[PDB]
DNA sequence: GCACAGGATGTATATATCTGACACGTGCCTGGAGACTAGGGAGTAATCCCCTTGGCGGTTAAAACGCGGGGGACAGCGCGTACGTGC
DNA sequence: CGTACGCGCTGTCCCCCGCGTTTTAACCGCCAAGGGGATTACTCCCTAGTCTCCAGGCACGTGTCAGATATATACATCCTGTGC
């Protein structure tokens, strides 16, 4: 699952990131990092869904979550 | 022939900063998302836009992060990013403790 | 209307509704939906300006998210404003650190 | 089939006002609409505290104004106050 | 003129919790700030929840879920229990 | 009892928390459990903090909680410290922490 | 009476004292000017905002509250002075 | 005579200033500074003495927070001495400008 | 080549003292309590259809994996000097 | 004034990059089914609004002890000296 975040995918992100050379241990580190990220965002997201009494997490729950966390995103119904 | 170690790296950087397409293929990511949410609530459904939103937010974030990571590498007269950089980046961001 | 009466393109009505309903204060002045709709209009112009430019520069008649991103991150003052906003399908500006370049 | 609002058409009209021979994608249109709502909240919000802070019940063009001056960077603020004070006076002309 | 404050309620609770212990003017002041900060933070995020759900009213359901976003775990959990307790207590009496 | 505080068995003034929520434009209307709940959560936290401050005061051999005592309290508690991760306490000071590599060998 | 060069009030021993509470022990000489640089961008930010509140409150006196509101604005909330 | 070795009083001073809470910048200089900057934004302003004191409280906190993160950057670079470039990396990463 | 007394260095600590801030009691008023109404929000139940999931199979790129050697990390050393210390 | 750290040099060893081929599952297109979310009409509980009634909470004043200040003294250590 997590290991579904492939080495090459992580490599591309670092390239768009401006990074030239990548240590082996990075890849796993990236994963914990990404995990923590989604968790917090999805925790907040779901809380919105739980409060909206829905079995379907919407985009707006996500969007509201990212706002909460100061990582505002445009293009999904601001 | 053979391209000198690091020269396709530079070429790839150019290619990705020029493009805006997402870099983690959707389905592994999507499966990662559902897994993580299940831990918070059972029998849940996601809007396909809800997954994209997450995807964009996450990648954009990670790229930003590599940017700042990469500066720390450089700060240490290095050229290779290492977990110790990320930890410093995040530490100073005040993400991690 | 009132968009007319203030030379604005932006719905001066819509705005007056939203301020009253969005729980910002008990009462809401007559000038403010106009002042604000204007500032909203002003800023959407500056973006549309520099993005369009960017779409010309990038040789297209239609503005995609990238053109917005380019317009935004290249503008020093706009970039600050949207300092905490990730723009979907924005990509990044091209920037490669010196010491990474070949010798 | 629910009647969901946006700023789409006005974004367009303003687009014509600045780049007459240019168009826009839906994906970028969302971003423009998001941008508008975000900016609307931030200004409205600031204005709201301003009132409270000053033990007063009304959000006037003045409150909006100073909100703008706290929310915006030196130059962008400057023009904004212009267009703001302009359209208001021009509004108070007509009736 | 009247300057309201949580100075009494904070005293009360301090006496309940550390009866041989006093608070300095500055300390009180700080405390007094902390209550107000967390008040807005909570109240505000509740307000967003009403709004997001096209709803005209902030009920303790809001104040609750507000709490689940704002606070960290152990703090949140306890606070929630503590809260829904006094409501229950309040209904009956 | 008359005080809504007492009905809820609380130290915090539920009448105050009620007025504030209205003179505050959070919504048209306010429920009646929301003040109660909030007035209580306010209490949990002032208690939770005062507890750790007093302990801080105690170790520093003192009768009276001064802001250092609140500061020590806050930044020693993983969780409180995060709630107030962007906050400054007048006269707080910082936690004694000296990096390894700066220590003599 | 006119005011000039006051940033140099921020003497070097103080910019030192702060660095010590900061856990720094070895300070490069080019630090003291950069710190003043930074402190200035910092005070220019809080006071631009403090002042904007003072102007809105239609006042000639800047209050503890205008300051505190400014900090809150800049995400540097401060307890101890009202609010 | 007697002479403490280099770095010995630094460590002492750190411990001194980490025990206390009293402000480190002198009171009067500080005020003169704030009155300047404010003048140059609008003339003819007065201050509640507590309002200066607020800005200072807020100022020192920041700089001490700053030095903290600067210090980390020095150490990141296998160094022990803080340098403008360190501060500069902290601020880029904090996302200050 | 190192370590421990020799010494004086700063911090710790003990003391009493002198001070002013907290903590309290008294009394005066404003904000909450109490009791009542009238009105619209929201909750609930009743129908709808749209969106989500699911499962299936074809090429097709992307992931994987390994191989081989180059250059970057890192450790050791030494020089030169800037920054800590003291007056 | 000089000490010990910034940094510049070197020198080694291996951890990544490049690249060719071998292995998986991403993706797309296609249809199928029912969950849940969206919309609608109805009643009643709950909350705003209003008035009269009074003690909770405030300022105001005053009395004293915790803590700041001043100075004496005990406890710790760090570096310089001297000798084997
Ligand atoms: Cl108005
Ligand atoms: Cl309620």
């Amino acid at each position: 699952n997590i290991q579904g975040i492939t080495k090459p995918a992580i490599r591309r992100l670092a390239r768009r990131g401006g990074v030239k050379r990548i240590s082996g241990l990075i890849y796993e580190e990236t994963r914990g990092v990404l995990k923590v990220f989604l968790e917090n965002v999805i925790r907040d997201a779901v809380t919105y869904t739980e409060h909206a009494k829905r079995k379907t997490v919407t985009a707006m729950d996500v969007v509201y979550a990212l706002k909460r966390q100061g990582r505002t995103l445009y293009g999904f119904g601001g | 022939h053979r391209y000198r170690p690091g020269t396709v790296a530079l070429r790839e950087i150019r290619r990705y900063q020029k493009s805006t397409e997402l870099l983690i293929r959707k389905l592994p990511f999507q499966r990662l998302v559902r897994e993580i949410a299940q831990d918070f609530k059972t029998d849940l459904r996601f809007q396909s836009s809800a997954v994209m939103a997450l995807q964009e937010a996450s990648e954009a974030y990670l790229v930003a992060l590599f940017e700042d990571t990469n500066l720390c590498a450089i700060h240490a007269k290095r050229v290779t990013i290492m977990p110790k950089d990320i930890q410093l980046a995040r530490r100073i961001r005040g993400e991690r403790a | 209307t009132r968009s007319s009466r203030a030379g604005l393109q932006f719905p001066v009505g819509r705005v007056h509704r939203l301020l009253r309903k969005g729980n910002y204060a008990e009462r809401v002045g007559a000038g403010a939906p106009v002042y604000l709709a204007a500032v909203l209009e002003y800023l959407t112009a500056e973006i549309l300006e520099l993005a369009g430019n960017a779409a010309r520069d990038n040789k297209k008649t239609r503005i995609i998210p990238r053109h917005l991103q380019l317009a935004v991150r290249n503008d020093e003052e706009l970039n600050k404003l949207l300092g905490r906003v990730t723009i979907a399908q924005g990509g990044v500006l091209p920037n490669i650190q010196s010491v990474l370049l070949p010798k | 089939k629910t009647r969901k609002e946006s700023y789409a058409i006005y974004v367009y009209k303003v687009l014509k006002q600045v780049h007459p021979d240019t168009g826009i994608s839906s994906k970028a249109m969302s971003i423009m609409n998001s941008f508008v709502n975000d900016v609307f909240e931030r200004i409205a919000g600031e204005a709201s505290r301003l009132a409270h802070y000053n033990k007063r019940s009304t959000i006037t063009s003045r409150e909006i104004q100073t909100a703008v001056r706290l929310l915006l960077p030196g130059e962008l603020a400057k023009h904004a106050v212009s267009e703001g004070t302009k359209a208001v006076t021009k509004y108070t002309s007509a009736k």
